[PDB]
RNA sequence: CCCCUGAAAAGAUAUCGGGGGUGCCCAAAGCUCGGCUCAGGCGGGUCAGAAAUCCGCCGUAGAGUGUAAGGGCAAAAGCCG
């Protein structure tokens, strides 16, 4: 895959209508809510931590997934699934394109260079704004250090600067 | 026992229940000659001119195309309706299921073979047929829904209920409702 | 009804009194409309001019006006329809209308109907209304000979049914078998009245 | 590809109607009798599109010049060229600004 | 050649830009008048069934309208005569 800097910047309109996009990729993220998802048991949790974007840009689906695994694995190992709720708040609706000569992908992909330069689908990304909430964690106040560490580890995998915001529910 | 005095009357003159109509239906598959036999059988049985009912939708599992006639039905009112209703109730056995009554004054019953009707003789050139007989009961004022100008909805108190229809059939027509 | 995307129809359409397709075709004429309406008891005849903010009724009358000339027949039979048409035509001619287009609304245009009886009365008063030659009722029905023949047969066959079915005629003092002559007298009265008014 | 030019070639939004505007329209626009010299606005009715003027005349103010049977002849301007729109009253409104 | 998007709420607007279609078909799928209401759901009804014809209740169009896309259309622009 290309470096994420190639697709970090928002440079055009959103590309999301899958009934018009040919060969649109599937969303590979297997689940979006972690931990104790039922609201009856979330009533125990009183602290809210939020990993929040600082700049405007695009996060790739693989980057979101890697942050999700690192944060969820840390939270399971050190807080236990019965003591937290973790939600990846954004969905990668945007479809990324790449212009490259390749295999059987249309007769217009066999012409080299910038001739017929509209690329084929290459992945998915979530277009985010400043102050947008990327990760949302509900937790009991005793696990604040572990939750902040999990959010830091998740933030290490993302292409844009972020911050952690802690507050009461 | 005629139509004008086959009425079930409550404590209001305008809440009298009566037989609005009786509709007899024979639904046959396709046949030209079979449908003609069914139409003639309905004409002799009821005394009224049948109307041929064309298929609304083409279904190829039944081998019927839209627009072709596959039914024969006749609408009976007043005296002919009452006479055939008595004959058909005698044919069925003066018995109607309570679950056959819908909740709006309609009751339909099937006649499996038409020889059970009084006054009908077996014929080899006609065969043996069945029918659906549907009785629609009403109160005065039903024209408000059916007229052309200023058509409106009939109020709830003036509509025939399932309980009133079953009570009509027991107390007025003398049929055993179970 | 349920939701913002429900489009409520026009008030007159949902009350069931105006066919807006036919109304638009009538409004394309740019002529006055002879509106004829039927009720269970009376007949309404109007000469209407349509305006952008609401129709203007030049002349409007139901069959209660025939009592002013001494009508003792039914309020809304064919003879009553003709007399009402005559009066409305004379009033419209007084107010300056010389042509009109028939407007029967949701009623059916069956030949020999009371709406065409009203139209024939309006035509005889002196207002031109376009029509086919096969819809206006016969002069026998306009005079009311059908009512007289029915009354004669009913009197011969079932006298008590005759009294029950024509009680209001007998209260008024006109037996239904004398309807054509009385129609002739009332028509003479109306014609003389409005013709003298027109001369003066 | 270069722009195609049908008679209604960019008219999706102009010919769309809101859900509260669906169905037949009122008949009051039929009943305005415009005299020569009157000022009208060309406001296209989408339910009668076959008689409607081109999309380039929407919202333009014209002067009634005459009557042709049941339509009105309207002298308007597209930029600086004089154009003649012959249209029925259902696509016209009276101009109240003078 | 035609529709939507690009196109930035007048008009105009390009790229080997994106999504599609066109070189027909129909004596009825054309004209008019009248009647009716569709998809779908529910209750009752001989054969009969998920689905046939019949009785009734609901039903903003979720149908149809030859053919792309867009728009329009319910006492109709749909269905039947
Ligand atoms: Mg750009
Ligand atoms: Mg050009
Ligand atoms: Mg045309
Ligand atoms: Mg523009
Ligand atoms: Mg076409
Ligand atoms: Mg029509």
């Amino acid at each position: 895959a290309r470096p994420a800097r190639c697709y970090r910047r928002i440079k055009g309109p959103p590309y999301t209508r899958e009934e018009y996009i040919h060969g649109a990729p599937m969303i590979q993220i297997p689940k979006f809510d972690m931990g104790t998802t039922s609201a009856a048991a979330r009533a125990a949790f009183t602290m809210v931590a939020k990993l929040v974007a600082e700049e405007r840009g695009q996060i790739r689906m693989q980057a979101l997934e890697a942050a999700r695994q690192i944060s969820s694995k840390y939270l399971t190992k050190y807080v236990g699934d019965a003591n937290y709720y973790l939600r990846l708040n954004v969905v990668p609706h945007h479809v990324l394109r790449e212009n490259r000569m390749l295999a059987m992908a249309g007769a217009d992909r066999l012409q080299e260079g910038m001739r017929l330069a509209f690329g084929s689908p290459a992945g998915r990304a979530a277009r985010v704004e400043p102050g947008q909430v990327i990760f949302y964690v509900e937790f009991k106040p005793e696990h604040l250090a572990h939750v902040k560490e999990a959010l830091r580890r998740a933030a290490s995998k993302l292409p844009i600067p972020t911050r952690i915001v802690v507050e009461p529910k | 026992m005629k139509w004008k005095e086959l009425v079930l009357v409550k404590d209001h003159p305008m809440k009298r229940v009566y037989i609005e109509k009786v509709v007899v239906n024979i639904g046959v598959g396709t046949g030209g000659e079979r449908l003609e036999k069914a139409a003639n059988l309905l004409r002799e049985l009821t005394g009224a001119e049948p109307s041929l009912r064309r298929a609304k939708r083409s279904i190829k599992d039944f081998g019927i195309r839209k627009g072709e006639p596959i039914g024969v039905a006749v609408t009976l009112r007043r005296d002919k309706a009452v006479e055939f209703l008595m004959r058909a109730l005698q044919a069925v056995g003066n018995r109607i299921k309570r679950s056959s009554f819908d909740e709006r004054g309609n009751v339909c019953f099937g006649i499996k073979e038409h020889i059970m009707l009084p006054g009908v003789k077996y014929d080899p050139a006609v065969g043996i047929w069945g029918m659906d007989v549907c009785v629609r009961l009403a109160k005065p004022g039903l024209r408000v829904q059916l007229r052309r100008r200023r058509r409106s909805k009939v109020g709830k108190g003036q509509l025939v209920t399932r309980e009133e229809a079953v009570e009509f059939f027991q107390k007025v027509l003398g049929v055993q409702v179970d | 009804a349920r939701g913002a995307r429900y489009k409520v129809p026009f008030r007159r359409r949902r009350e069931g009194v105006t066919n807006y397709r036919k109304r638009r075709k009538l409004l394309l004429s740019r002529k006055p409309r002879l509106v004829v309406r039927k009720t269970n008891k009376h007949l309404i005849a109007q000469i209407v001019i349509a305006r952008p903010h609401g129709d203007e009724t030049v002349v409007g009358l139901d069959t209660r006006v025939l009592s002013k000339f001494g009508w003792k027949g039914d309020e809304n039979n064919t003879s009553a329809a003709y007399l009402l048409g005559l009066i409305v035509g004379y009033k419209a001619r007084a107010k300056g209308i010389k042509e009109a287009i028939l407007d029967i609304g949701l009623h059916r245009p069956t030949p020999g109907a009371r709406v065409f009886a009203v139209m024939k009365g309006v035509i005889d008063a002196g207002v031109e209304v376009p029509h086919g030659e096969e819809v206006v009722p016969s002069e026998e029905r306009i005079r009311g000979e059908h009512v007289a023949e029915y009354a004669k047969r009913l009197k011969e066959e079932a006298p008590e049914a005759y009294k029950a079915r024509f009680s209001r005629y007998l209260q008024r003092g006109l037996p239904p078998e004398e309807l054509p002559s009385h129609f002739e007298e009332v028509k003479k009265k109306i014609v003389e009245y409005y013709e003298q008014k027109l001369a003066k | 590809v270069k722009r195609t030019h049908g008679y209604r070639y960019k008219s999706r939004k102009l010919l769309s109607k809101a859900p509260r505007e669906r169905g037949m329209s009122g008949l009051s626009r039929l009943l305005y009798e415009y005299k020569p010299g009157d000022k009208v606005v060309i406001d296209i009715d989408p339910t009668f599109i076959s008689t409607a003027p081109h999309r380039r005349y929407q919202g333009k103010v014209g002067v009634v010049i005459g009557t042709r049977g049941r339509a009105y002849v309207i002298e308007t301007y597209i930029g600086d060229k004089k154009k003649i729109i012959i249209t029925t009253p259902e696509h016209l409104r009276p101009h109240l600004g003078g």
